[PDB]
């Protein structure tokens, strides 16, 4: 998981880092700076992820492609509504247990931490309205509310 | 919490009346959709059970259905208890507007039950078609014969192992029933109907002809000493058809069943199946609903005054006009087949609110001539006041719902009493008339009935809701058409729905609705499966038809054709 | 176990996982990677519940149903909303790519993905972006390809790898490009891969055969049969439209056959709806053929058999117990001959007394798995038995289920089970002519003509027991090989001995017969398994009769002037020339028959039997169990002229008319009635299946679901008037919706599985009493025999080795799953299967004989000088030639026999 | 006068072609089975392409009660009924419809939909990655990771 700069004080052990909402891995951090866009950070985190699957369980297989497209979309601002919400729900699906093995965690902990601080930049990423379906002539929609 | 849930009722106080009366392990409560409370009665104690809803202090007053149920093929009956057939009573406090169904299970081997006459007279011909579609005896009736089936028919049809489709077509068997049909006069024994007295040397026994009918006629001189009516000429196997059918094509037969209400009859069954799967639809499905069942309720009210006035001797545009506006909705005018599980099979077309709007500028006008035609013309007044008059204890006593009810005063809409289909949200009064239910009163009931339909018709055209006329519900059948045309997973919902059909998850529900000739209602018993197990059809006209010879017993064959015609009633609504 | 769902409290058995425990409960958990007989990987994760650590906990945990065990005090939630939100969630990921195909693709309203979907709830679209697509494959003749439609659910490599141990199918690619396939277009070479199109969820792999006539299963007429392909008696489902033969669906016994089929039951029904078979009993006189209805051809037959002084008749192993013994009511027990020849008549009766009283248990189907060494004797299995063969390789990995047994890992927990037993596996050691399907699997193949493979048995039994005959002349590397096998059989639980009649040797079944009761003397747990070469090869021995030639012989001496033949070629059993020369002879031929035979051209009357889709009647099994099959359909439904009879039914009538010159056109119940009253032996057919007078709480059994569509057009173009329901009175089923078909139905007999939410053969789970196991009320069929209480004696007759001989060529038999057995080769389909005819040479015979691979050499058998081109074979030995049996020329009756001036034509 | 009829009115049963001229009706059997009375029977036929369609087509109009639930079975929008009243015949054999009776030259009411612009089975004019919605296959050999 991202950590914020008033985490920078926290001893680099296991338990202080899981304390805090991440984990402490390989020790090996990573920092980002401001002129870094976290939704492309994200984004280019998941391509890796979703193109690293070992193809054998659905929810990585099939789940983190789908957070791909969700953030090729808010990195070209063709966001739509529901898509954090979709995000989040990926999230949560895809955490320890449901997953065969942990590689679709561990992926889905960087974007977890992303929407929870840097919150801002996936919501400018939405801009367009909410629509997959196309209009058939001679059926009238079932307008939803 | 909502209004499909799964309850037992036991905060219902007459299951604490039950419980102090005749003790905590004498009877079963079921937990089901019906929305009433249903407690399993056994044999032994069914005659002092319905003695003891009788006589509480605001009684159980009126047996609104008796019928059967094989449960031999019957899979979910968990919490049930052992039964191979049952049957069903529904009785409704009005006082309490409470309604409870008393269920007796009876082994294969012994089918008889106590007899229900003595403490409800409508349990006569309700009785007659349990035996004659289930075969369960009825010990104590009087005349147990068949009421649906020929009295030379072999088995019970409504019996799970009887084949419901058609039978090979005979020749022989059709002049074998036309000979029967030719001395029937010459052989007729007034034994087999119920009657006595047969042949003082002055009682003459004929035979006659809103569907055609026989009723068997004992006269002394011109007056009525006891009438038979003969009914199930028109019975068309639609409850057998229910269980033939899936949830979703059995709709059209829901149609047929009440022919003049088409929208009317959709509506308790839909509303019944969506129950049983869960559904709360939206709102603007809710006044669609409304909409096109009170156009229907206008053209068979209208269908109805204009035969009794051409009848006594005292009409087409206003009916083409409502046809019009349904043919455009529906793309058929009688029998539309329009509604559907989760909402209408499609959305209001464009220009409705102008055709709606033409219809509702039209037709006060009209309204007046009506009122003018009937209410102030004193050769219908002199002719239809007082022929075939009954109070309130009479209309209790036979089931009679609809005008005729009202027409007793007894302030009795389903409308207003249990509402449905957002029938809370309009405004309009329910007419009831003095104590005396004639066939002048139930006439200017049925146009008062007219002037609050267009009322609501006014509400449905002020304020139309925009939103979805289908629900978002997974067990909305069919999908809406453009995400199934676009989506996969719509897709194999449709494919599923349309093919198989939907699954409905095993409960019983239950819809009552004022339909345009009384209370019609769908009990409705799910297996878990595509099919309902269960079909039964509660129709008014059969309950009104029952009531014949109890309210012309003296007077003449001019009063008894003036009476049927003040009926409202049809003879598919019947013999269903 | 004690487990608690949704608080409710259920008693289980804790060796299971969840899901299995949940499903054999009657509650419903999506799932698509688990199969009931592939075991548990955890791959699709759909089918997860909700577990809690104890009944005072509310958090819980997503648990996946099939890797769980159900363990005592479990306490899970299927109808959590976390799970079910869950659930949803893995039906939309695989929502997410699936292609818009279901009105175009043949597994609709048959396909478990559909199912799943409805399940959960899944019914809106929120994925707005593209779809993967893939490339499809050429599977061959009988599997279509599309991988659009595939969840990589991995059933399919599992099956086809893991169970079937084929090689040419696998996974390819990777994260969600993953590729189900071959790795190249080419044929499907795995005898079974024809159940990939009932293993997988999708429509990935379909029905080629179907989707060529292609119908949905609600428009299916069903009806419960036994596959008459090969003696293995597999219980399926046939299922017609518009009055032609659409479907063999996998019947669920989980005594037989329980989830898979070959691949030669599964495609070669095709004989059926061939356009060529009689519809109408036809009277030849002069040139002209007359057609005639029932009555007058009963007439006139009963005419000219009355007529004659003797009549004989030619039963078949193709025909039904009911049909074989109404000819030999008609003829008497006297003049009845079994259509097969006299040294297969030999071994059949042969391996008949071996089976019912050799004192050894013989094993059912899938009882064949669980035993721990096998040794096949002279069986082709893989060609002639085929699901035996499947069977011997789940007893084969059984070493490796008893591994991973040792280290407590789960037996559900299969990818565990394989990781522990990596190559090991129980003994196996296959025995024929030449190489096999099963040598990858075996750990020892003999490769010898029948009399050595008779010897290494003999010797084997001598080795095992010391008072079994001795065999003289074995070399020490034979002798060495030979103690391996018997320290593998010796030090086993539970050796299974397998042959049969299809070698063409008696002394190979007497070997096997030594090896079984030598092991039985020693106190194993043996059983012996006899494949026979037809459908009803042990109902025709148990009945008996005379051999073909003895009929012939009858013919040509003049003594018979009549011969009624029932559903036999009588060229796969005897020479076309002879046959044809003693049928001219005969002044009234009667071939009762439903496919279009060479010997009908000298038929005198021809009577259109019926099919076993349009017929009933009772089969035994190879293993003695008796198994009756039902009618799919009434042939005169679409064409009102078709007089299409069931063979017991004509020969009843016959038998009528000729004695009483009435016809009588009786019942199923009363024909099986005369069978267990005048054969004591055949009683057990009583028992088979309920007689018609059977209902399920007073309905009858329906053939057809209550979706059938159609039922006022399908037949409109020929009348607009609906017809008449078509009437059975032979069994307890009806031809129509108007029955039960109910899961938890008192019967055994189920003609399809149906169940609310469960459209796919995923609703078999809903008849068995637990998942993968028996059927509720139990599988249909009776054995007909039990273990005797003491077996055979030693057979002595040891044969000398095979020594060859010049001039003369011994005929090495070649059975070939696509081709052998008579009325699937019959079959369109199976042409292009079919291997094209190529008689195997060893080397050094073929550079003898001055011959390359494929030059084309001529034989002289029985006069008939044919034309085959060459195939070198290593395998086979030398003085040996190969040929093909059941194929178009070569009948079954040359294996054994010997071959001469075989030169290059 | 004409008698005028919405354009909703359940009439006479037609099957429709696509914008392409082809044939909508790709033998799918779901109105057969959804229609109550059973008066629909069909058989599904393949070209050499591959493209589903009916072999024959035939309709019981003595049986039929005009009640639409084909129409909205369809999943193709290939049969539909039309604001047309005038099928009284002589003899009732003539009103069973076949294939040559049904199949009009045009769309109907529904003039744009082609249901095989959105099925991922490919047919002549239409490979794999061609329809709506669909990215082009990518082979298992590709050197992209
Ligand atoms: S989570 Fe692990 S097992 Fe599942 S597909 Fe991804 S890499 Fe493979
Ligand atoms: S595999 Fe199933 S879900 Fe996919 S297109 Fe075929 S029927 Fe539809
Ligand atoms: S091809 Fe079928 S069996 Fe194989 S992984 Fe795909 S869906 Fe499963
Ligand atoms: S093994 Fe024999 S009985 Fe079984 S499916 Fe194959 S051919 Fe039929
Ligand atoms: S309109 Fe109704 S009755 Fe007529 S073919 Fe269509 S589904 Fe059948
Ligand atoms: S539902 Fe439509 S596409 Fe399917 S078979 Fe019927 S007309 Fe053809
Ligand atoms: S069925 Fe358990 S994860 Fe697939
Ligand atoms: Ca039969």
């Amino acid at each position: 998981d991202f950590l914020t700069e008033a985490h920078l004080d926290l001893p680099m052990e296991f338990e202080s880092i899981g304390k805090a909402g991440s984990r402490l891995g390989t020790a090996l951090a990573m920092a980002v700076d401001h002129e870094i866009n976290m939704v492309s950070l994200v984004r280019n985190l998941e391509e890796f992820f979703a193109r690293e699957s070992c193809g054998w369980c659905t929810p990585c297989r099939d789940g983190l492609p789908w957070s791909v497209k969700i953030l090729r979309a808010l990195e070209r601002g063709e966001g739509q509504p529901g898509d954090i919400e979709t995000l989040e729900q990926l999230c949560r699906f895809l955490g320890p247990g449901k997953t065969f093995c942990a590689h679709a965690p561990g992926a889905v902990e960087p974007l977890q931490s992303a929407i929870k601080y840097f919150r801002e930049e996936f919501e400018a990423g939405i801009k367009q309205p909410f629509s997959n379906t196309h209009l058939i002539n001679g059926i009238q929609p079932n307008l939803l509310k | 919490e909502p209004a499909w849930q799964t309850r037992d009722h036991l905060d219902d106080p007459v299951i604490g009346e039950l419980r102090n009366r005749f003790g905590p392990d004498a009877f079963t409560v079921q937990a089901t959709r019906t929305g009433v409370p249903v407690v399993w009665i056994k044999r032994e104690q069914l005659l002092e059970v319905g003695d003891f809803l009788k006589k509480l202090p605001k009684p159980y007053v009126m047996l609104f259905d008796l019928h059967g149920m094989d449960e031999r093929l019957r899979t979910h009956r968990e919490g049930l208890p052992a039964a191979d057939f049952s049957v069903f009573y529904h009785l409704i406090s009005i006082d309490r507007n409470r309604d409870i169904m008393l269920k007796v299970a009876l082994a294969e081997n012994d089918l008889h039950v106590p007899t229900f006459t003595k403490l409800f007279p409508n349990a006569n011909w309700y009785e007659r078609e349990t035996w004659d579609l289930f075969g369960i005896t009825f010990d104590g009736h009087p005349n147990l014969r068949r009421i649906m089936m020929p009295q030379t028919w072999k088995g019970h049809p409504l019996r799970k192992d009887y084949p419901a489709r058609a039978t090979e077509f005979s020749p022989f068997e059709l002049t074998k029933a036309k000979q029967d049909l030719e001395m029937e006069a010459l052989t007729f024994k007034p034994e087999e109907w119920g009657m006595k007295r047969g042949t003082n040397e002055d009682f003459m026994f004929l035979n006659l002809g809103h569907g055609a009918f026989r009723i068997v006629l004992q006269l002394d001189g011109e007056e009525i000493v006891d009438c038979v009516p003969d009914i199930g000429y028109h019975h068309r196997g639609a409850e057998k058809m229910g269980e033939r059918q899936s949830w979703h094509s059995y709709i059209p037969y829901t149609d047929r069943i009440e022919y003049l209400g088409g929208c009317v009859n959709e509506m308790p069954y839909v509303l019944a199946v969506e129950k049983l799967a869960g559904i709360t639809v939206p709102d603007r499905v809710n006044v669609i609903r409304v909409m096109l069942s009170e156009l229907f309720r206008i053209n068979s009210h209208l269908l109805y005054i204009s035969t009794f006035i051409q009848d006594v001797g005292a009409a087409f545009t206003d009916r083409q006009k409502i046809y019009d506006l349904v043919e455009a909705i529906t793309g058929f005018r009688m029998h539309p087949a329009w509604f559907r599980i989760g909402g209408v099979a499609h959305d209001l077309p464009r220009g409705w609110d102008r055709l709606l709007r033409e219809f509702l500028d039209w037709m006060p006008k009209r309204l007046a001539s009506y009122e003018k035609a009937a209410l102030q013309n004193t050769i219908l007044k002199g002719r239809s006041q007082g022929v075939a008059a009954y109070g309130a204890k009479e209309a209790l006593e036979w089931g009679t719902t609809g005008a005729g009810l009202r027409a007793t005063g007894i302030d009795f809409d389903v409308r207003k009493a249990r509402p449905y289909s957002g029938y809370e949200n309009f405004d309009f009064e329910i007419p009831v008339g003095g104590g005396v239910s004639d066939c002048y009163t139930r006439v200017m009931l049925k146009v008062e009935e007219l002037r609050q339909s267009l009322r609501i018709l006014e509400q449905c055209l002020n304020n139309m809701p925009e939103g979805p006329f289908k629900a978002d519900h997974p067990l909305t059948t069919p999908p809406p058409k453009e995400r199934t045309l676009q989506h996969i997973e719509t897709l194999i919902t449709h494919f599923l729905q349309v093919s198989w059909g939907p699954v409905m998850p095993a409960n019983e529900s239950f819809q009552m609705i004022e339909a345009t000739k009384g209370i019609n209602s769908y009990y409705l018993t799910s297996d878990g499966s595509t099919m309902s197990y269960r079909t039964r059809v509660r129709t008014p006209s059969f309950a009104h038809l029952q009531q014949i010879p109890a309210a012309i017993r003296g007077s003449l064959v001019s009063d008894l054709i003036v009476y049927l015609g003040s009926i409202d009633f049809v003879m598919s609504d019947v013999d269903r | 176990a004690t487990i608690h769902v949704d608080g409710k409290e259920y008693e289980v058995n804790g060796a299971d996982n969840l899901l299995e425990a949940c499903l054999s409960l009657g509650l419903d958990i999506p799932y698509f990677c688990w199969h009931p007989a592939l075991g548990s990987v955890g791959a699709c994760r759909q089918c997860a519940v909700k577990q809690y650590q104890n009944a005072e906990d509310t958090r819980g945990r997503l648990v996946m149903s099939c890797m769980t065990p159900a363990s005592d005090g479990t306490f899970i939630s299927i109808d959590d909303e976390e799970a079910k939100q869950f659930r949803e969630s893995v039906v939309e990921w695989l929502m997410t790519n699936h292609p818009h195909d279901c009105p175009v693709c043949e597994e609709g309203g048959n396909c478990h993905l559909q199912d799943m979907t409805v399940m959960t709830g899944h019914s809106f679209r929120r994925y707005r972006f593209t779809k993967r697509t893939h490339r499809n494959q050429d599977l061959g003749p009988f599997i279509s390809h599309e991988m659009n439609r595939c969840i990589a659910c991995y059933r399919c490599v599992r099956y086809y790898k893991d169970y079937a141990d084929g090689t040419d199918l696998g996974v390819y690619g990777a994260h969600d490009n993953v590729y189900f396939g071959r790795p190249e277009d080419g044929t499907l070479e795995s005898e079974f891969s024809g159940n990939l199109v009932e293993i997988c969820p999708t429509g990935v792999f379909t029905d080629k055969t179907h989707s060529e006539r292609y119908n949905r299963k609600w428009d299916m007429q069903f009806a419960p049969s036994i596959c008459q392909q090969c003696s293995i008696g597999c219980n399926i489902s046939p299922g017609e439209r518009y009055g032609e033969l659409r479907r063999i669906e996998n019947r669920y016994n989980g005594t037989v056959n329980h989830y898979f089929l070959c691949d030669r039951g599964r495609f070669g029904y095709g004989y059926v709806n061939l356009k060529d078979r009689p519809r109408q009993p036809v009277q030849r006189r002069g040139d002209d053929f007359i057609t005639l209805n029932a009555e007058q051809a009963m007439q006139g037959a009963a005419d000219i058999l009355r007529q004659s002084k003797k009549v004989i008749g030619i039963g078949s192993p193709r025909a039904s117990v009911e049909s074989n013994f109404a000819l030999r009511e008609l003829v008497g027990e006297e003049n009845f001959y079994t259509g097969i020849a006299h040294g297969e008549q030999e071994r059949l009766q042969l391996a008949l007394k071996v089976l019912r009283e050799g004192g050894i248990y013989t094993p059912a189907l899938r009882e064949i798995e669980s035993y721990d060494a096998v040794l096949v004797l002279g069986e082709d299995v893989t060609q002639t038995g085929a699901r035996v063969a499947l069977a011997v390789r789940q007893a084969v990995k059984g070493k490796a289920r008893e591994m991973a047994a040792a280290q407590k890992v789960a037996d559900w927990q299969i990818a565990a089970i394989l990781n522990i037993g990596q190559r090991a596996k129980h003994p196996l050691f296959v025995t024929n002519v030449d190489d096999t399907r099963l040598d990858d699997i075996a750990a020892w193949t003999y490769r010898a003509p029948v009399e050595d493979q008779a010897r290494l048995g003999f010797a084997i039994a001598h080795a095992l027991d010391n008072s079994a005959p001795a065999v003289d002349g074995i070399e020490p590397e034979l002798q060495s090989k030979i103690d391996v096998i018997v320290q593998a059989l010796a030090g086993a639980k539970k050796p299974l001995i397998i042959s049969g009649t299809n070698a063409g040797s008696l002394e190979v079944i007497q070997a096997a017969a030594n090896v079984a009761k030598a092991l039985k003397g020693r106190g194993a747990d043996v059983g012996i398994t006899m494949i026979a070469r037809s459908v009803n090869s042990m109902g025709l021995g148990i009945m008996g009769g005379g051999s073909l030639e003895e009929a012939l012989t009858e013919l040509e001496t003049g003594r018979a002037d009549a011969v009624v033949v029932l559903e036999n070629d009588l060229h796969r059993h005897a020479s076309a020339i002879r046959v044809n020369a003693a049928l001219a002879k005969a002044p009234l031929v009667m071939v009762v028959d439903h496919q279009r035979t060479a010997i009908m051209e000298n038929a005198h009357l021809v009577l259109s039997a019926a099919s076993f889709a349009e017929s009933d009647g009772t089969v035994i099994n190879n293993e003695g169990r008796a198994q009756r099959f039902f009618q799919v359909y009434d042939p005169a439904y679409y064409d009102s002229k078709t007089v299409m009879l069931e063979s017991w039914r004509w020969l009843h009538s016959l038998h009528s008319t000729l004695l009483s010159r009435e016809v009588d056109w009786t019942q199923l119940d009363h024909v099986i009635d005369a069978v267990v009253a005048k054969i004591p032996e055949l009683a057990g057919i009583k028992d088979a299946a309920p007689d018609a007078t059977f209902r399920i709480r007073g309905q009858k059994l329906a053939r057809e679901p209550h979706r059938y569509s159609g039922r006022t057009a399908m037949r409109a173009n020929i009348s607009v008037h609906e017809p008449r329901q078509p009437q059975d009175i032979d069994t307890m089923f009806t031809f129509s919706m108007e029955g039960n078909n109910q899961p938890t139905a008192h019967r055994s007999q189920v003609p399809f599985a149906w169940a609310p939410g469960w459209n796919s053969p995923q609703a078999w789970n809903k008849f068995q009493d637990e998942v993968g196991g028996k059927l509720r009320f139990g599988d249909p069929g009776v054995r007909l025999f039990e273990t005797s209480e003491n077996g055979l004696d030693y057979f002595t007759s040891v044969p000398a080795r095979f020594q060859p001989q010049d001039g003369k060529w011994r005929i090495a038999p070649y059975y070939h799953l696509f081709g052998s057995d008579e009325l699937s080769q019959r079959a369109p389909v199976f042409q292009s299967r079919m291997p094209q005819p190529y008689i195997k040479l060893n080397p050094a015979d073929a550079a003898k004989l001055g011959v390359n691979a494929g030059t084309r050499v001529s034989f002289s058998y029985d006069g008939n000088t044919v034309t085959l081109p060459v195939e070198i074979a290593e395998g086979l030995t030398a003085g040996q030639v190969g040929l093909p049996m059941g194929m178009s020329g070569i009948a079954p009756v040359l294996a054994g026999a010997h071959l001469e001036d075989l030169k290059e034509a | 006068e004409p008698v005028y009829l919405p354009p909703r009115y359940r009439g006479r049963i037609v099957l429709t072609r696509d914008p392409d001229g082809e044939e909508r009706c790709v033998a799918c059997n779901l109105c057969a089975v959804a229609c109550p009375v059973g008066c629909i029977s069909l058989q599904k036929a393949e070209t050499k392409d591959g493209r589903w369609y009916p072999e024959f087509f035939r309709i019981n109009f003595s049986r039929c009660i005009f009640c639409g639930l084909c129409e909205e079975a369809c999943p193709t929008t290939a049969i539909q009924l039309t604001p047309d009243f005038e099928m009284g015949e002589y003899k009732r054999q003539d009103l069973v419809y076949e294939k040559e009776d049904l199949l009009i030259s045009g769309p109907g009411k529904y003039p744009e939909y082609n249901f095989y612009r959105m099925a991922g089975m490919a047919i002549d004019g239409k490979d794999k990655g061609e329809a709506e919605n669909e990215a082009k296959p990518i082979d298992v050999k590709s050197l992209l990771p």
